[PDB]
Order: C-alpha cells, then structure tokens, then sequence
C-alpha cells in the first residue's frame, strides 16, 4: 503493498 | 482469519484488532467495523491496482511502547487489517523469521502477539 | 529511486534486484522484464482488488547461505519488486525498525 | 499486501  | 504470521493484536478504539504486520504498507489499514469515518480520502496504490479510500477519525492505539492516537485507512477490499510502517516505526518493532513462522518482538526484546 | 526501507538487494538470475522487503506478501514479486514465464498463473489479491498474474520459470537466487531456486510472480501493476514471506523464511531474516527507517539482517544479525 |  500500500503506497499513498 | 486470523491473518498469517507475522501478526499482532492491538487494542484500537477500545476493541482488539488482529493485524497482519505488513512492512510493505506505508499506512495502516482497518477492513471491517472501522468506526466513524472522516470525509478525507487518499488514493491507495496496491500491488494490483489502485483506488480511493477514506481515513477513519482518530483512534487510540495501545502499542507496547505506549498509547498514541492514529488514523487508519478504511479499505474494505483488503483481505486483512494491516499494521504498516507508520505504526511499526512507533513500536520500534523487530520481526523475526524462524521455523515456518514469524514473531514480532518489541524494542525491549519482549515477544508481542 | 530505490523502494522504501526495509529493502534488500539480491542477485536473481545473475543480476541484482532491489526489493521492498514485504512481510505482507505471501510470495515474492518481480515487476519488469522478468525473463522466461511459465504457462502457470496465480490469482493475486492485493489491497485494492485481485486478478491473475503469471509465474516466472525457476530462477537462481543468491541468498546469504547460498543459492536457491525460486519462482516469482510477475506483477507489472506493482510499483516495486517485493521480497515476501517465502524468501524471508529461507533467509531466516530479521527486520528491525530503528530511528525513522528499517534494516534487514540475517538469523544472527548479519547484514544481507 | 499480496495474497495467493
């Protein structure tokens, strides 16, 4: 998995 | 469920949540019963695509290193709640791969579960 | 740009790959020009949805204690190669969060 | 995150  | 190891149960807003410890997650995630939601959102890129999700309002989180306030991404598409690098940094956690499993340890060497 | 910490560089098929060390990944992932693919695929569920991706054929992977043969998922939608619980078990790795970053060490605390 |  989770990245912004 | 429960999630695979490494996993940890934390009190979050007064309720136990069992998380998959996920060093690949930039921010931590709740999947079901997230409590009140903010109207703030974020674009989340996963391994297979991306989508917009909302942040929860603030929760008290009882870490072994002391309780803090934290907001979680509410990701109902995600298979498990995720404890990401945001909270792993606060915990100063160690994650040890041993046998076919994995154990989380605190900064004072105390085993966490 | 490297992936964020914790990260590790391993030789795969003879050349280094810098992986995001990902305890949330069930199996390890390559993302770009992965080499020969198997005819086999897996259904992969990520944080936001799922679909199928192909398995690579076997690769020589140089770990700390010596070479292993291992197959990877080829996931071109993933922003970084991922070293998942499959290879973390084989490495008997430890991951330490210290200061604002994170380091990966061997079963007795040696770097890799 | 990645689950089979």
């Amino acid at each position: 998995x989770v990245v912004x | 469920e429960p999630p695979p190891e490494p996993r940890i149960t934390l009190k979050v807003g007064g309720q136990p949540v069992t998380f998959l410890v996920d060093t690949g997650a930039q921010h931590s995630v709740l999947t079901q019963n997230p409590g009140p939601l903010s109207d703030k959102s974020a674009w989340v890129q996963g391994a297979t695509g991306g989508k917009r999700y909302r942040w929860t309002t603030d929760r008290k989180v009882h870490l072994a290193t002391g309780k803090v306030t934290h907001s979680f991404l509410h990701v109902p598409d995600c298979p498990y709640p995720l404890l990401g690098r945001d909270l792993l940094t606060k915990l100063k956690a160690q994650i040890h791969f041993e046998g076919s499993g994995a154990q989380v340890v605190g900064p004072m060497g105390q085993p966490l579960q």
